[PDB]
């Protein structure tokens, strides 16, 4: 199942990043 | 000798006069072809273009008739001097402004002429609500005052007769209105157009009076000078212009004696009861059915000379 | 559609929004002037070179 959140890398830690500011104004409540 | 035939041949038929139709269903080509008036607008082809045939010489003909082609004049004038809700027929009024390069006119239409007569002492309802301010009026004429009081307001205003197309801009106004001719507008859907002037500043002059019907009853303006304020009224009637003095001063003959009584004429220009002015004939038969004009918020009732030929003359003065 | 909570306040329902856009209308036009010395000949047939 793929999922959808870009990812960096930090050392041994590869870290994943996302934004939720898309998934709550199209809410219109603030983030 | 042989191309003279040929150029007779060319020059020969005139319009058809008379056709001995034999049955109506049948619609023969002859019959289309008396009835059938060239156009005026088409699509931009030069088939199109040839075959609505507008290339011909003053008149149009497929490679005279007792029509007349109408001219159009344009004025300039500023956005707040005029109101886009005015109706397309309608007669319009051009004050002559002072400076000696203008460029950009002055048109009045009666619904705004009559806030240059109010403000200084239903219809003015809907005057007030148009044009809301008198201040955006009252300094196209610069001194309107002392012209009314030296009695030399008639001269200055030369009727234009009525509206066709008005152009929405933002600031500088174009407007074109038919000074002469067939009045009839410029709509790719040529729509007829129907000369309006409100209901209250317009009394008949036929059914005043309450067998000899002409068929073009002409349309006559008439600015009068009162000491309440002078008035613009619009008139009506099937007569002369020897009968439209006439019968005119008998009917202002209670508002020459009401001017006299008030303002005595202590100098010699006071003594012009304003003047009237041919605006064109019409149908006499089919004239001045009845509407209703609305804005926004209400509703006067206005006439609607329908199919009018407009037609500018000077001032005759009343007395 | 909205969030739901977990916590108090007084939610909205289902909300809808109906927005219409009028159009507009643009009537571009020029004027060309053409002599009637170049439409009489134009509509006859010469023969002369």
């Amino acid at each position: 199942v793929p999922i959808s959140a870009a990812v960096i890398k930090l050392g041994n830690h590869a870290v994943a990043v996302e934004s939720l500011q898309k998934m709550y104004n199209d809410t219109q409540s603030p983030y | 000798r042989r191309r003279l035939q040929r150029r007779i041949a060319g020059l020969l038929p005139p319009p058809a006069r008379r056709l001995n139709i034999s049955r109506g269903s049948e619609f023969t080509r002859d019959v289309r072809g008396l009835v059938e008036e060239h156009a005026q607008a088409s699509s931009l082809s030069a088939a199109a273009v040839w075959r609505a045939g507008l290339l011909a010489p003053g008149e149009v003909a497929v490679a005279w008739s007792g029509w007349r082609p109408p001219v159009f004049g344009d004025f300039l004038i500023h956005a707040s001097s005029f109101n886009n809700a005015e109706a397309t027929g309608t007669p319009l009024f051009q004050f002559k402004q002072s400076d000696p390069f203008s460029g950009v006119d002055a048109v009045f239409t009666p619904l705004s002429l009559f806030i240059l007569m109010n403000h200084g002492r239903g219809l003015t309802r809907m005057a007030n609500l148009l044009y809301d301010s008198p201040a955006t009026l009252a300094d196209l004429v610069p001194d309107f005052g002392r012209l009314v009081a030296d009695r030399r307001f008639h001269n200055f205003i030369t009727p234009v007769g009525p509206l066709v197309e008005n152009i929405k801009s933002t600031y500088l106004n174009k407007i074109t209105t038919v000074v002469h001719g067939p009045v009839v507008s410029k709509a790719i859907p040529r729509s007829t157009v129907k000369v309006t002037v409100p209901q209250e500043a317009f009394v008949d002059l036929d059914a005043w009076l309450s067998q000899p019907c002409p068929a073009d009853a002409r349309l006559y303006v008439a600015l009068t000078y009162e000491e309440a304020g002078p008035r613009f009224t619009f008139f009506q009637s099937s007569r002369g212009h020897c009968q439209i003095m006439n019968i005119l001063r008998i009917y202002y003959s209670p508002s020459i004696m009401h001017r006299y009584a008030v303002v005595q004429p202590l100098h010699i220009e006071e003594l012009t009861f304003g003047a009237v002015a041919c605006l064109g004939t019409f149908s006499a038969t089919d004239g001045w059915r009845r509407s209703a004009f609305n804005y926004r918020g209400s509703s006067l009732p206005v006439v609607e000379i329908d199919s009018f030929y407009s037609n500018v003359s000077d001032w005759e003065v009343i007395l | 559609p909205t969030i739901a909570h977990g916590d108090g306040r007084r939610p909205s329902k289902q909300r809808t929004f109906i927005v219409v856009k009028n159009c507009h209308k643009h009537h571009i036009s020029t004027e060309m002037e053409l002599s009637m010395l170049d439409l009489e000949i134009l509509h006859s047939i010469p023969e002369t070179p």
